[PDB]
């Protein structure tokens, strides 16, 4: 996360962070927990090639990372049949727990969107995780959970953004419409807070718009955050996950 | 709950066997693995996930199945194959699972004659005034061997126990060992012992004895 | 990499059996652990386990009797059964499912040495022991609630060896003969020492072998 | 390059290296002499963002690396306007020469191929250049020119051989008619040879067949090297190079 | 720390970690409460030329690095006049806290040896830190407090074996009367453990034998851990401690 | 080399490098022909303790570091006895060729100085080497030879500057009498020149003053360069150099 | 990582022999290299060498006669014998020493296969070929210029494979026998096909045993 | 120049040996080394520096030595020590230096009884006119054995010619092929063959024939 504070403790429930093995369960991507026994990812970090269920742990809504490790395990994972790579689109993934989890005031699950919502720009929206703090900076060894408030950008705009300065034609759409667009040269997520959660306060309560994916570094000019667009999927996701 | 089948088997070295598990439902997710133990020793995981091979296993063995029905199948048997073999597998998560009934592998092979030896009793028993006189077959095959024991050319009968070594993990042959049970009382009433082997690997009888100085 | 079970070797009935395992490199943290059994004979049951997660799973009988734990200040894993019978005499493994699942059987990939457990009204005994005139050999007699273990040379002599299972002589008591086949040539010229140990009675006690 | 020998000095006159400034004019891409004042090479090497031609040197066929530099400068840089990243297609550019090259016995242009050459399985194809030689080693110090002979496979086998062990659907096509694969566990390009010639000898004649752009990493089971299929993009070459 | 566990919460009050300055209050040298007011260190971590009391700070015993930290401060460094380097002898300095501490049953200073105590072979002995754990690795981001029972070696023993395998004369002293030797290819300190303290129970009280020093590589064969020995200076010690 | 030129070819006849296997036999260390078969070198760089002579070759005067490697082979190593490390002396080592090597205009012996020569300060000296360039850089990869001309100090003022800015006792005597200073702030050796020659022309001959042997750093303000003093070894030299 | 050598395997008398030697990995930039003879039922004799310097050593006879060369170019060493006479047949070894040493035996750490080298006036002539009925085998007869190779199911029969050393015959011809001992339940129940090769002719041939 | 002793030796499975070197001079600077040749194949470097144990070795071997003596010893015999070996030695840079001229170790062990098979002439030698009958003995101990061959009863003496396998590898004991050579116009005239061993350890004369259809 480059800008932005420690988080209070009680005020982001659904953050989950995935574990791979090593000389230690280190921290490599984040989630969100969509029901008490899905967690909500980016294909980016598990896929495309498959992995080992051996090598994997997910972590639940801890303070600071590490500290207190209660590593559950993982019964399957799905990741969208179109995915290749991050940029092509369909940057989404589904991890099934192998036990259910007990829903607690310290343990709740996000409420995903309705197929109508767009969000607009202006929203207040967040972004929260263990990833990386300045463009090459690792977070330092007491490991907070952090957040930051991002502003939306119009598809149509971003994608204009992202043209200056390079050699690819105006016609070519980089910005795709599964794709949503977020931050700013102050505010951004960066390495390691891939697959996290953004959410938005809609009519008091918190939706998930999208997903972390990929960007043209951390924080640079005219190079925006680009979200997997979690509307455009959700008839992939109520395939598994029991509406 | 599952069943296994063949309960068992007698195979040569250089043949291809094959082995079952059924189920009355299916395996929640690819869970069904293979294990070999070796006698005296902690079951190997082989098979894992259907068809897995677990690394440093030789590529000898392979399994494949339909959710309901799998099988395990060697490239072909060697002597160290020998083992029983479980099935495992899971029905959903917490809940049903279990082993199978196991099935165990036996090897064909060429008949062996049984080396035959005898020993005396020693110093500490005679010094507490018991006895114990041992004689041994090795590397024989089939297990069909009968031994006598004759003292003063008296045939004996009970007082005499076996026990089989169950498998060389080589040569695949069995080695046994006899004891005539005996107090200092009973010992100093004869001179000569004398064992001796009738084994369907053999000529005839023969014979090997000592006496009591 | 490995699981250490201990136990008492012998138990009499309707005492609680406790049975503990050790991580001998590393921490199991993030892994998970499940305890089986095997009557002789017989082949494999299971018991139950504990998940990465610390959940604990028991099998259908188990429920009634069974507590399984965990102790990260010991880097341990427990076993407790209450109310023992003879029936509960077999071997008891504690093995690990690299996953972490509480309730799985198809992937148990590391597994302990097993120790048996024999259920009985008995008393403990020692071993007598006693060598064998040149092949040649070692003999030990007369202990109860096996196993026995027998190295020769403290082990340095690996090659070889013979050993017999052990029978119940009508005292009730096991017997067991240990034996090699070499030539003759080798008479005196290798050290031949035979080394017995009996855990149930703590025992260790050697003695050559020579003619 | 994976597997292969040490070049012949005469061999392969039209081989060029790519030099970025820094402590010392550093190679990092290769490139071939087309015609004697452009040269032909991949774009994800300069693009898609603009670079400055002050950064950018060119060194035509020397032996070893940095032992004889006399660097020649850049007057333009033209990247094909579909690029973005190379897996989805138009992994090429065009280098411009200030001056031009005097053609010499050592130093002379490749040839290009006739639309209608397909390069089926079988061919004899070599590939060269300074990149790493296994998956994570740098080329050793005295800086050898490496070549290698690859086997070349047909389109839709390689496009098979990506699906075996990824979660993609079968239906996503990830090796496109813009490409073209080579190689094998044995013997690929690397690391550093990006943007090198792929050429074959056609009718006594070498012609380039291709341009290396991507890979699963070096030499893996399963992972043929990408390359950009020359013929597809002959009418965007010959709008700026003077046939 | 090569070898043993986890240390018990309660065990050694008078453990101390050394921070610097930098992106965060990184450990790098630990230290032992020898009075309420002053903690005595190894002279190679913070000499032989001056530091800046301003990049210091002095952490009590926690039980994991950094989860708690209340960094107190330093007012003064004093280093044995005598030291160079670690090999030449007398690695000893002492720090004086600006405020005392509170002693109290989780806080609490070692006691110094008297001067006749040898520390003979077969001593139950401990060392304590939180060190690298194998020759060339951190010590994993959960960061506790390890600890190792070692054995004593007697120094002209010691000295014999630091000859075996290297060229030096054998007249030429390598470990002097200043040092003690111990620990064995499987239980010894690391880096990063420098400065923290050897004790030995006696007579059922602890008692600090030495600190952390040098030695050629962690746990290698015939290359014991070398300590300075704390009787040898007691009475430069007691010039500055208020016994 | 720490400021300085690069040499011309013809300049430095006497000059060696010092080859470890790996991936490549690389260079570590310098040296000097001062027989047909025996090179000058610190000890430091092979000890103290053994090596076996299958990792180790002897380079002559190239002028870019292999681009034309002759490997000559090793017989023996001799180390003085006193050695064990730098700061303590004795920092002095002999290899013996395996074949003698052919004087030739291009390649020939440094003279020893007589025993009574000092050095005073003042006189013209050179040191020479493929080491490193500033405080952390590599030397570029053309490797050329570079030489740096540097000023003599008198002991005793050298050793007065190494206490400035340190906690070490004026009665302590860092820079001993089998040492050497030479350097400053703009003119110094550093890592990959230990054990290269500094050399004097005295009454119009080069004689070997000494051999680099350590310093606090490179180029550091009050930290010359120390040297070992040839002189002082004469008599331990001609054992074994058949004068 | 290996050498292997090159060479004809017949020459006759007066030519000059060459022989060639490469470097299967790495290049030995920095290593040496030196040339062993083995005369039948003899023991081994040193030929020369070159340093990692490239400075040649010849034995005291073999610099009457010998070249020792390398080539970069090549990845290769080579070795040529001129004038050479019976008295030469012998096994020729190339071998590395990892110090450097053009002339020095007692570390010669990694070797090649060898290859015989027969100095004779005859020609080269091909083998014949049998089966031998089943205990089963294979027969290879009538062959010239040893050696001569065989091998099962490509060599994937490794198991139990006998080879007897070859005679000559009085017709001035090698023959040799090669042999299984199975169990008679294997027959037909395994392919048994063999294989085999004389390079000095460059024969390849194949046949199966079944009865 | 070198001696090295004994020049053959022949122990039991469990000895242990040593063998020596000698010189007129001393090795330039401890460059002495030890060899194992297995048979059929390259020399082994066993022993360097005159006591370096090459890795991988089995630490049962050493040696050490005076500069003009040295010695190798083995810890104890097993049946693949089988090998000659040699010492190799440099006495200055450059020009002296020589292996010995190598010692052959033989092992001692049990008896064992020839397993003896006979192969009738296949077709296309008889398609071509000629013929050849194979005997073979197995694992047999010692080499003293002798093969008659007897042809419709009649003695045969010379047409025939033996091979031997040098040792077995594991066993450490020989295999022998004999082959009767014959042509078709012979081959014909006779029906039945027979080969007949006699070797020391056997209880008499054993006989293996068939006939010719």
């Amino acid at each position: 996360i480059v800008g932005g504070q420690e988080a209070p403790r009680s005020k982001w429930p659904w953050q989950v962070s995935l574990r791979v093995h090593g000389p230690y369960w280190m921290h490599f991507c984040g989630g969100s927990l969509i029901h008490p026994q899905w967690v909500l990812t980016a294909a980016h970090c598990v896929g495309p090639d498959v992995k080992d269920l051996a090598a994997l742990r997910v972590q639940l809504r801890e303070q600071h990372l590490y500290y207190q490790d209660q590593l559950l395990p993982v019964s399957r994972i799905i990741v969208h049949p179109q995915f290749y790579t991050a940029q092509i689109g369909a940057d989404i993934a589904l991890l099934e727990l192998e036990e259910p989890v007990n829903v607690s005031s310290h343990v709740h699950t996000v409420t995903l969107p309705p197929a109508s919502e767009t969000f607009p720009p202006g929203m207040p929206c967040w972004v929260t995780g263990w990833g990386d703090v300045d463009n090459d900076e690792r977070l330092p060894p007491p490991f907070p959970l952090k957040q930051v408030k991002v502003p939306i950008m119009e598809n149509h705009i971003c994608d204009a953004k992202y043209h200056l300065g390079a050699y690819t034609g105006d016609d070519v759409r980089i910005v795709r419409d599964d794709m949503l667009c977020a931050g700013n040269t102050r505010r951004d997520s960066c390495q390691g807070d891939s697959g996290g959660p953004l959410v938005c306060k809609v009519n008091g309560t918190w939706l998930q718009a999208g997903v972390v994916s990929w960007g043209e570094g951390c924080a640079q000019p005219n190079r925006p955050g680009i979200y997997t667009r979690v509307t455009y999927y959700l008839d992939w996701i109520h395939h598994y996950v029991p509406k | 709950q599952m069943t296994q089948s063949p309960s068992s088997l007698s195979a040569s070295v250089g043949d291809r066997v094959t082995i079952t598990c059924q189920s009355i439902k299916s395996v929640y997710n690819n869970r069904l693995g293979w294990y070999q133990q070796k006698p005296g020793k902690a079951p190997k995981l082989l098979i894992y996930e259907t068809s897995i091979l677990t690394s440093g296993v030789p590529s000898r063995f392979s399994g494949s199945g339909s959710g309901t029905d799998f099988t395990l199948t060697i490239s072909s048997l060697q002597c160290e194959d020998f083992a029983t073999y479980y099935c495992a597998g899971g029905f959903d998560r917490s809940g049903d699972t279990t082993f199978g009934q196991g099935t165990k592998v036996e090897i064909k092979r060429t008949v062996a004659a049984p080396s035959v030896f005898i020993f005396p009793p020693s110093d500490e028993q005679l010094k507490s005034g018991t006895a114990s006189v041992v004689c041994l077959l090795n590397n024989f095959y089939p297990r069909e061997a009968k031994v006598q024991w004759k003292v003063d050319n008296a045939l004996q009968s009970g007082n005499s126990q076996e026990s089989v070594t169950e498998q060389d993990s080589k040569d695949c042959t069995y080695s046994l060992s006899s004891t005539l049970t005996l107090s200092k009382a009973d010992y100093e009433k004869h001179k000569v012992y004398a064992c001796e082997v009738t084994h369907q690997g053999l000529s005839s009888p023969v014979t090997k004895s000592f006496n009591r100085g | 990499v490995q699981l250490v079970e201990s136990g008492p070797g012998c138990v009499k009935p309707s005492e609680t059996l406790s049975l503990t395992c050790t991580v001998s490199r590393f921490s199991l943290i993030g892994y998970a652990i499940t305890w089986i059994r095997q009557p002789p004979g017989k082949g494999l049951e299971w018991i139950g386990g504990i998940s990465s997660a610390a959940t604990t799973f028991y099998s259908s009988w188990a429920k009634s009797r069974v507590t399984i734990s965990v102790d990260t200040s010991k880097n341990q894993f427990s076993l407790k059964l209450s109310s023992v019978t003879a029936a509960d005499t077999a071997v008891y493994y504690c093995a690990r499912d690299p996953r972490g699942y509480g309730a799985a059987l198809d992937r148990l990939d590391l597994w302990g040495q097993g120790t048996l457990v024999t259920v009985s009204s008995a008393s403990t005994k020692g071993p007598s022991v006693f060598p064998l005139a040149p092949a040649l050999g070692c003999l030990v007699k007369d202990y109860f609630c096996e196993p026995v273990t027998v190295s020769w040379n403290s082990g340095a002599l690996t090659s070889g060896v013979h050993t017999f299972p052990a029978v119940l002589q009508s005292s009730g008591l096991y017997s067991l003969s240990s034996v090699v086949t070499v030539p003759s040539s080798s008479l005196g010229t290798q050290t031949y020492i035979c080394n017995v140990n009996h855990k149930p009675s703590n025992t260790k006690v050697d003695k050559k072998v020579e003619p």
